[PDB]
């Protein structure tokens, strides 16, 4: 039922498009994968050609990256903060692209302390806010992928301007 | 450190702050025609006089002399004042219980009502 | 009218009941006095002793110590002294206003313990019959006519030997400094486990405390529909019927039970 | 008390689903799996399932899925899936109209209402804002919408018009429930406060504030419940706590807590069954069977997997779980009451049945927590029993040992 | 201002019962042992003293205290005297001379608002009732009598100029009176007199009164048969209740065939938990139960029996075969011979009891309980494995 096409709509000039054909297959649309968290149900779609798309249906894990360090780690995911879309996919704690997150700091704390040696010193320094989040144990994550397109969520850590601007908003 | 020097600081903490809960407490009831149930007004004044009992135990005690080391006049006061509490006044407060817990919910439902 | 004096009630018997938790507390405080003091020597030479051990240590704290009783003891017989003249328990309202202004020393702030301990005595006695007869009266045990609570007390406290044992009783197992020294020395005549001079009073400690413990736990923009368009739409036009037979009760109780949602002598 | 599970995943609960249908094909040998008997063919969601509900006639039930979003018609004569319909959003809320499956509406995470006939989707409407829950007025044959905002909205089916909303004090509508025998609704809040509104007129008739002694912490109105009787009234919160209310006085007669202080995702009335002073009070975890008037807990239900909705049959002993597993749990308790006529010969078999049997009973309070109640020192002592990583303890020693802190 | 209110009680009272008669009113006013009873809603201040509206009243009839001696000579004679009810009946039934003795009331009526019916009113007027006579509403605040007309003014008054007035405001005291103003008479017990119907049976088992009698012969108005349910208060001896508790549930228990067989299986299992509530009441254990013993069990069943019952319930033997077994089974199940180990559900007791005891067939049980006869023969064969479990690990 869902489709793509441009017919339905009305013209430029507004005048109401008579129906040109029957819905086709290959302008066909599909519904949102409305990806949430827990123990990581996943299925592929067939798609267009022999191509294959993976749709996450829950996820609790992903792959975030410290942009700042260079690394990337794979953490749980505690629970949806804040989406720029709608409010709602927070409240039902939908994982969708951009939407602002908060993630376990266990392997990235300890990761610094391993590769610094601390809990030389210069290097060490990082940001306030960060370091805030360190101390409670988690941290605002931005997730990079699509879940409902690749079955990952992929994401990295808020830093800087754009950790300033969704604090802020929070 | 010795152990009286210790246990005289114990007393000496113990007491200071013993001292505010009494201002406190008197600065409160000062602050209070209304007739107060005279039953209570007895479970009062006796638990009062049992935590005096037990000061004139600490007194006597304390006294570098020590007539008394068993305090014998406190203890006998401790006694009575303990008396009264445990069955003089508890099985009768007993009886008096619910209508009690009528008045005092009426009250609180009047002080609602009001607010 | 009898609502407010039934209120008045109500918040005497608040203001009497919030009295005990404040003192309850006043108790609770003074119990690692107790303790410590029940660890405290027996004898002269003891005392001595445990001075001789640190001087000019012992000296400053028994002063702070001393000093301290005297503030509180006589603040204390003040603060026993305003309570049975507001509660009527004493009659003679000019002696006890005269008791309070004057400053009194240890052997006089004992005198008074003796007197306020002894009108108490009679208070009891005149206060425990009459809720007695009342309550023998309500129940209709006045109509029968299991003992008296003055008498209960005046016969338990008959029963004197008894309560002593109860509290000589040592549970905590406390033993005062050099108590070994005075036992060696027979400096102990009454001795010559329970222990004459140990004073536990844990059980009833304990009980106030569940007491204590019991009462506060039972008191405790026109697109997408995001505007509204009230215009029929006409696929669920008529999509089902109403029931006439409408709610089960009656609109008249209907109506009413939603008002007390929530909240000649003819008497 | 003897609870049996009849069908589902009888895996470990770590274990997932998926990792099974690996395994049958490598346990067709064994016995077990031909002895294990299916009471409905199909009783499963190819993914999940958020909501179950029976209908009123009690030959059908309606279920809902996760990819495709589904909704499920199984027919109980006929113990297999009547059909199956794909839906173009997933699914929030849904009631079934008719008496029979015919007539449904659900409520889509997409703020649409789609409405299906017998036949079909006969037509999609757009609510201003995203809708938190749905329920139908039989007497009126309004349907109202919870609603994220404080707007309450209006539809009424028998003009085909919407009409005005319902404007509510506070923001977040969450759960609605109307009673059936007086009318009126009360919407569940984010705030502590339930609204209740008069269904004839439009008015507020009161707002109730819960309030919680045993903890400080804000809480929000999960679920709403009336009973049939019509005077005793039901409430979840986030925190766990099942609060029930005669609605004529203010104070709560009876606090019930969960144990896990999770939110409540549902409350049902035991009425029909026998013994009609029970209540049941679902959390993701577990659905607690208690008397209202003792509050004594009578049977607890414990699926491995989260539950997303409860239903229990009119006048039997059996409940449907709607759950994250593939399959969807389904228990029977015989004691309540028989078995459904259609589940004739289950009591036949109560042997066969796995017949799963102290969480339910104490209180589970994490690490962090006994750290905030300063109970440390009795970490290890027999008042403190630790299952998982909380330390089970008895509910009046919690409520003592809250009130201290 | 009496005449409004004395005309509302009536209003309730005519209420709830079908055909009153004026006689009542004789009663209620002259006899001694009737008191006058009224729940009122609360009273609003602003309202000035208006009267408000009887919600629940009650009629009490004091009722014992009968003389030991004149128990004999009324029970040997058997004329029953006029008045206390409950004394004379029980004493007749049980043949016992201490409970006339003991002094008791009777609830002689209780009405209720039709319209407000079901609200629990009469439930919280009765907890406050048992609450009054237990004393617990006692005076806080630190006569009622009237003077009679003297023999002096009769003599000095002549027929022609008598001035009968009413009697002076003044001299009267109030309408109504607070419980804590009015002290109770001592009571022993609580007890009533009704027609066994499922909502009373329930409405008075939640209020903690148990079964003593049951009238074999139905009332020919209404077809009913009189229940006499009684209630014991705190701080008076209760064993006397349990022994007449367990002799109404054999007493009940057999008489079930003769006549209570029209009686709903589920009504008959009411009356029967109700009387074990009152064995619930006794905390203590110098009355209980025997358990069946092994030789009792080989007098009551023979091997062959045995090996009956164990066939059946492997399901190797037909149901009718093993009809023999049930009147006795019920009998020592709900005997409760049977002891702890053995325990079954309120359908499955109903079927037990009906087949039995009320001795109905299988298929009239499907009927009542409204469930197919398979399930009425399954439900029971598993009823008959457990005992067969039970006598062989006691064997």
């Amino acid at each position: 039922g869902i489709s793509r096409d441009s017919r339905h709509k009305r013209s430029a000039t507004g005048a109401k498009r008579a129906q040109f054909r029957k819905k086709r297959k290959f302008e066909l649309g599909r519904q949102p994968a409305n990806t949430k968290i827990g123990a990581k149900r996943i299925h592929s779609v067939r798609t267009r050609g022999g191509n294959k798309k993976y749709r996450a249906l829950r996820i609790e894990t992903g792959n975030f990256s410290w942009a700042s360090e260079g690394i990337s780690k794979k953490t749980r995911i505690a629970g949806v903060v804040y989406h720029p879309s709608n409010n709602e996919l927070v409240r039902t704690n939908t994982l969708t692209k951009a939407a602002i997150v908060q993630i376990d700091a266990t392997p990235f704390r300890q990761w610094f302390e391993a590769h610094y040696g601390q809990t030389r010193a210069a290097s060490a320094k990082i940001e306030s806010s960060v370091e805030s989040q360190f101390s409670a144990g988690r941290l605002y994550a931005c997730i990079s992928s699509r879940p409902g397109q690749s079955g990952r969520c992929d994401g990295y850590i808020l830093e800087g301007e754009e950790l300033a601007f969704y604090l802020r908003r929070l | 450190m010795s152990e009286l020097n210790a246990l005289l600081k114990d007393i000496n903490g113990s007491l200071t702050a013993t001292s505010e809960s009494l201002e406190r407490l008197s600065g409160i009831y000062s602050n209070s025609p209304a007739e107060k149930v005279s039953l209570l007004s007895l479970k009062n004044g006796s638990m009062l006089g049992y935590i005096n009992s037990l000061l004139m135990l600490i007194g006597n005690r304390l006294d570098d002399e020590c007539k008394d080391p068993s305090a014998m006049d406190a203890r006998e006061r401790s006694i009575q004042h303990r008396v009264v509490l445990e069955r003089g006044v508890k099985p009768l407060e007993k009886k008096l219980a619910y209508q009690l817990d009528k008045l005092t919910r009426a009250y609180v439902k009047m002080e609602k009502e009001y607010k | 009218q009898s609502v407010q004096r039934d209120a008045s009630k109500g918040y005497s018997i608040l203001q009497q009941t919030k009295l005990f938790d404040n003192i309850i507390d006043l108790r609770i405080k003074l119990q690692k006095a107790v303790i410590a003091a029940n660890k405290l020597p027996l004898t002269t030479e003891s005392w001595e002793e445990a001075k001789m051990d640190d001087s000019e240590e012992t000296k400053r704290l028994l002063k702070e110590n001393e000093k301290l009783f005297n503030n509180l003891f006589n603040r204390l017989i003040n603060f026993r002294i305003k309570f049975q003249l507001g509660d009527h328990i004493t009659q003679n309202e000019e002696v006890a206003k005269h008791k309070l202004s004057k400053k009194r020393s240890l052997k006089e702030l004992y005198q008074e313990t003796n007197s306020l301990d002894s009108e108490l005595k009679e208070y009891r006695t005149a206060v425990l019959n009459k809720w007695s007869t009342k309550v023998s009266s309500a129940s209709g045990n006045a109509a029968l006519s299991n003992l008296p609570a003055d008498v209960q007390v005046e016969n338990q406290l008959s029963d004197m030997s008894r309560l002593m044992k109860r509290t000589k009783l040592n549970r905590r197992n406390i033993t005062p400094l050099y108590f070994q020294k005075d036992c060696a020395n027979g400096r102990l005549p009454e001795l010559i486990t329970e222990n004459p001079y140990v004073f536990d009073d844990e059980d009833f400690y304990r009980v106030l405390l569940n007491d204590l413990i019991d009462k506060k736990i039972s008191n405790a923009k026109a697109s997408k529909g995001r505007k509204l368009n009230y215009s029929v739409q006409d696929p669920i036009a008529n999509y089902e019927a109403p029931i006439t037979s409408g709610y089960k009760w009656s609109d008249d109780q209907i109506d009413e039970f939603f008002a007390g949602l929530l909240g000649i002598q003819i008497f | 008390v003897s609870v049996y599970q009849v069908s589902g995943t009888n895996v470990s609960r770590s274990l997932p689903d998926w990792i099974a249908k690996k395994r049958k094909r490598q346990l067709k040998n064994d016995l077990e799996y031909q002895n294990r008997v299916e009471l409905i063919q199909d009783f499963e969601f190819s993914e999940a399932s958020n909501k179950i509900k029976v209908s009123r006639d009690g030959q059908y039930c309606m279920a809902t899925g996760t990819y495709k979003p589904q909704i499920h018609v199984y027919d109980f004569a006929n113990l297999s899936l009547k059909f199956d319909r794909h839906t173009d959003a997933e699914n929030v809320d849904f009631t079934i109209l008719s008496d029979d499956w015919t007539k449904s509406v659900h409520l889509q995470n997409d703020r649409s209402i789609q409405f299906q006939n017998k036949g079909g989707l006969h037509y999609t409407t757009r609510i201003p804002k995203f809708g938190r829950s749905l329920v139908y007025n039989k007497v009126n044959c309004d349907l109202y919408v919870g609603a994220s905002g404080n707007e309450l909205y209006r539809l009424n089916l028998e003009k085909g018009r919407f009409l005005n909303p319902f404007k509510l004090d506070t923001e977040g509508v969450n759960h609605v429930s109307i009673n059936e025998v007086n009318g009126l609704l009360a919407a569940g809040t984010e705030t502590n406060v339930v609204e209740f509104w008069d269904p004839r007129s439009r008015s507020r008739v009161s707002k109730l504030y819960l309030e919680n002694n045993i903890d400080n912490r804000p809480f929000q109105v999960t679920t709403t419940s009336f009973r049939n009787d019509g005077l005793t009234f039901a409430c979840g919160t986030s925190n766990g706590y099942s609060y029930i209310y005669d609605l004529r006085t203010s104070e709560p007669s009876i606090i019930k807590d969960q144990g896990y202080g999770f939110d409540i995702k549902k409350i049902i009335w035991l009425d029909n069954v026998g013994t009609e002073n029970k209540i049941v009070t679902c959390d993701k975890r577990i659905a607690k069977i208690w008397d209202r008037l003792d509050g004594k807990a009578y049977a607890s239900m414990e699926p491995s997997v989260d539950i997303n909705d409860i239903e229990h049959v009119p006048g039997t002993g059996m409940f449907f779980t709607a759950n994250e597993s593939i399959p969807m749990h389904t228990y029977y308790i015989p004691s309540l009451g028989p078995s459904p006529r259609w589940c004739s010969f289950l009591d036949s078999i109560t042997e066969e049945l796995e017949e799963k049997p102290v969480y339910s009973n104490y209180r589970f309070i994490t690490r962090d927590d006994v750290k905030k109640l300063n109970l440390t020192h009795l970490v290890g002592s027999r008042v403190l029993r630790a299952y998982m990583h909380g330390f089970f303890i008895n509910t009046e020693l919690y409520d003592k040992v809250s009130l201290i802190a | 201002v009496s005449e409004n209110f004395l005309e509302k009680m009536m209003a309730l009272y005519v209420s709830s019962h079908y055909k009153n008669s004026p006689n009542d009113l004789q009663l209620m006013s002259d006899a001694p042992a009737h008191k006058l009873f009224v729940l009122l809603p609360p009273i609003d201040p602003k309202d000035g003293g208006r009267i408000p509206d009887p919600l629940c009243v009650i009629q009490i009839a004091l009722e014992g205290e009968i003389s030991k001696e004149s128990v004999r000579n009324s029970l040997s004679r058997g004329q029953r005297a006029g008045g206390d009810l409950i004394p004379w009946l029980i004493s007749q039934q049980f043949q016992d001379e201490e409970f006339a003795s003991l002094s008791g009331a009777r609830i002689v009526r209780i009405a209720t608002n039709p319209e407000y019916a079901s609200m629990g009113y009469g439930s919280r007027a009765i907890e406050l009732l048992r609450d009054y006579f237990e004393g617990k509403f006692t005076d806080m605040s630190e006569d009622y009598s009237i003077k009679r007309v003297s023999d002096k003014e009769l003599a000095k008054t002549n027929l022609l100029k008598d001035d009968v007035k009413l009697r002076d405001a003044k001299t009267l005291p109030p309408l109504l009176l607070k419980l804590s103003e009015q002290p109770p008479h001592y009571l022993h017990y609580l007890g009533v007199s009704y027609g066994l119907t499922q909502s009373l049976h329930k409405f008075w088992k939640n209020n903690s009164f148990v079964p003593v009698y049951l009238r074999q012969t139905a009332n020919d108005l209404t077809g009913e048969h009189t229940c006499v349910m009684l209630n014991v208060l705190e701080g008076r001896e209760s064993n006397w209740l349990v022994e007449f508790a367990k002799d109404f549930r054999k007493r009940f228990l057999s008489l079930l065939s003769y006549d209570f067989h029209k009686f709903t299986a589920v009504q008959a299992l009411s009356v029967i938990e109700s009387s074990k509530k009152a064995q619930d009441l006794s905390d203590d254990e110098k009355h209980d139960n025997k358990e069946l013993t092994r030789t009792h069990l080989d007098d009551i069943f023979s091997p062959f029996d045995l090996k009956r019952l164990d066939s059946y319930s492997n399901n190797l033997l037909d149901y009718h075969v093993i009809g023999d077994m049930i009147p006795m089974l019920a009998l020592l199940y709900f005997g409760d011979k049977m002891g702890d180990s053995v325990k079954l559900s309120s359908v499955q007791s109903a079927i037990l009891l009906a087949i039995g005891l009320q001795r109905k067939n299988i298929d009239t049980i499907a009927k009542e309980l409204n469930l197919p006869s398979n399930q009425t023969i399954a439900m029971f064969a598993k009823i008959m494995r457990k005992m067969s479990q039970y006598f062989r690990q006691l064997l």
